[PDB]
């Protein structure tokens, strides 16, 4: 055939007498061409059922792959789910196919729990250079299997070996992204092997260590996390510091810094001994540079520290000094 | 100067035959093209089997409509469309 | 489409207020990466700073001898009085048993004639002779002083327009002379 509706002669002859080109047809011409047209032939020989229809003609104009698989979805089309599972289009993508080897891994759930999930997983392991999160996601997205089978013991086990495996090699190859951006990956994939610290325990002392040379760069967004994690395995003096810098030595415009003499005074306070020169000492070098950051946060804590010292002269020598500096 | 300052910005001629016509972006310049049939015997070139000739009208802001040839004419400028 | 909406709508506020809203904008929102198409920090920076161009410029589109003369003087006096464009006064000298040989519009006494016409013309308008006479050509040399001053309006004007048809038709010689001589080829 050469024309159109030679598909639906042919359609009705098999009808009353009752074809990959129709599929063919149905990934053809890309911007509206019929997108409709093969697909109301193949879809109205009389009918039967598409199955295929729903597929190729919404990958005929990523997510195609839902767009594919969403057609006979639990198990209408259980051998057909072979294609389903498909998105190649060979090309180069970002989230596509670590998403992709995730979804057959769901698939391998459906169909087995086993059957090609480590399979999937170890594929998509076994590529470039990582330089970027895809791989790293989709790795830890198979841990998160792992620690989701409720296998505990196992689960660290996938957890350890395939995200410290990472720690071979989490980001910084190559790209037209300069930034290496394995901190915060490096962040959460600690997180999915130990201290997650809202759902598992079993995380030992030098687990603070451990989120330390997870992040290897910088942990800006988890100074919240490596401070909790820290005072909860140590809660002693390394951990109020490690509180500190953490806040003040990662990130300016105290997002982190307001948080970080926040964790300097309380910490130097409630570990490191009450009212002392260290809490009032520390708070200083600490919001020393302390702008606005959002109204005036920088006198709120010697002052008062200064009046819970207890002495009247310190306390208005302090104040004076941070009244001169209230407002500016 | 007429080919000192000649940029050469290699944008193509969208003309049919069959009466040539052609579309052109507008140069904003006095200048309207100008045509001529040729032999084609000049080129940095020059394959054999030589006596087919160069029919081109050229101008300014559009490469020029040339073909093979086996006023009376004008350009629009205000629509920008040649014939 | 996130990123695609994002670097188009970019494009629109970038091809209405520019890159310098782009420095501004990226200067109040580079905390977060909603400006990071604006800035060097996501991938939709090339086809950002491209759609801006293509929306501006318009390539994309909204995100979404006596005896010879005496005859012509008769030729003119039937042109003076033939009152329709198929009737007249000469439709019956052309075919009516004599020879006319003025009738030719190919013959170039037919200009002549066409002047003599517009002689007859200039003769039958009513201010040309018909029933009124205007005096201000005979006792008029004010009205006269206006004329001449005119036809020399017009001959200056003309004296200018002979000046720049020869100028541009010197630059299109000129630009021919010089047009594309060696890249000939066909689409």
């Amino acid at each position: 055939v050469m024309t159109v509706r030679d598909f639906t002669q042919v359609f009705d002859s098999y009808a009353q007498f009752e074809m990959e080109t129709a599929s063919e047809l149905g990934r053809e011409e890309e911007d509206d061409v019929d997108l409709e047209l093969r697909l109301a032939r193949f879809e109205q020989l009389i009918s039967r059922r598409p199955l295929l229809l729903n597929s190729v003609l919404l990958r005929q104009n990523e997510w195609h792959k839902r767009v594919a698989l969403h057609q006979g979805r639990p198990r209408e089309i259980i051998n057909t789910y072979t294609e389903a599972v498909q998105t190649v289009d060979p090309f180069k993508a970002t989230g596509k196919p670590h998403t992709l080897w995730v979804a057959f891994a769901k698939f391998y759930e459906d169909n087995g729990q086993l059957d090609d999930a480590r399979v999937i997983l170890e594929k998509a392991t076994k590529v470039n250079f990582k330089q970027v999160d895809d791989l790293a996601s989709v790795w830890c997205q198979c841990g998160e299997l792992e620690l989701r089978h409720e296998n505990y013991d196992e689960a660290l086990r996938l957890l350890r070996k395939a995200t410290a495996l990472p720690a071979r090699r989490a980001e910084y190859f190559d790209g037209s992204e300069p930034v290496q951006n394995r901190v915060y990956k490096s962040l959460k994939v600690w997180s999915m092997l130990a201290d997650l610290e809202e759902s598992l325990g079993t995380f030992q002392s030098t687990k603070a260590v451990y989120d330390r040379i997870l992040d290897l760069r910088i942990a800006t967004p988890q100074i919240v996390i490596n401070y909790a994690m820290f005072l909860e395995e140590h809660k002693y003096f390394e951990e109020s510091f490690k509180a500190y810098e953490r806040g003040i030595s990662l990130f300016k415009w105290p997002n982190v810094s307001d948080i970080w003499s926040t964790y300097l005074t309380k910490f130097i306070a409630r570990y490191g001994g009450r009212k002392l020169e260290r809490a009032r000492d520390l708070f200083e070098q600490a919001l020393d540079g302390c702008p606005p950051k959002y109204a005036k946060t920088l006198y709120l804590l010697y002052a008062q520290l200064e009046e819970e010292w207890g002495l009247a002269r310190h306390a208005m020598a302090v104040y004076e000094r941070a009244t001169r500096a209230v407002e500016p | 100067e007429v080919k000192k300052f000649v940029k050469i910005g290699r944008p193509g001629y969208k003309v049919t035959k069959q009466l040539f016509q052609i579309d052109y972006p507008e140069i904003a310049e006095g200048i309207m093209p100008r045509h001529r049939f040729m032999s084609a015997y000049e080129q940095r070139i020059e394959p054999p089997d030589r006596r087919w000739q160069y029919l081109l009208m050229a101008a300014e802001p559009y490469e020029t409509i040339a073909f093979k040839v086996p006023f009376w004419t004008h350009w629009n400028r205000e629509t920008k469309q040649f014939f | 489409p996130e990123v695609r909406n994002i670097v188009d709508k970019t494009a629109s506020f970038v091809a209405r207020n520019g890159p310098e809203f782009e420095a501004r904008i990226r200067q109040n929102e580079i905390n977060n990466p909603k400006f990071n198409f604006l800035n060097p920090n996501d991938p939709y920076h090339a086809y950002y700073r491209h759609k801006v161009s293509e929306f501006k410029e318009g390539k994309a589109q909204e995100p979404s001898s006596a005896f010879d003369l005496d005859v012509v003087k008769l030729t003119a006096q039937f042109v003076a009085r033939n009152g329709r464009q198929f009737l007249t006064q000469l439709m019956q000298k052309e075919q009516r048993n004599y020879q006319f040989d003025f009738l030719r519009p190919q013959h170039s006494l037919f200009n002549y004639f066409t002047k003599l016409v517009e002689q007859y013309t200039k003769i039958l308008i009513p201010p040309k002779g018909l029933f009124s006479k205007l005096k201000k050509e005979a006792e008029n040399p004010r009205e006269v002083l206006d004329q001449v001053c005119y036809r020399v309006e017009w001959a200056k004007f003309q004296e200018r327009e002979r000046k720049k048809e020869e100028e541009e038709k010197e630059k299109e010689r000129v630009a021919y002379a010089q047009i594309d001589w060696h890249d000939f080829v066909v689409v």
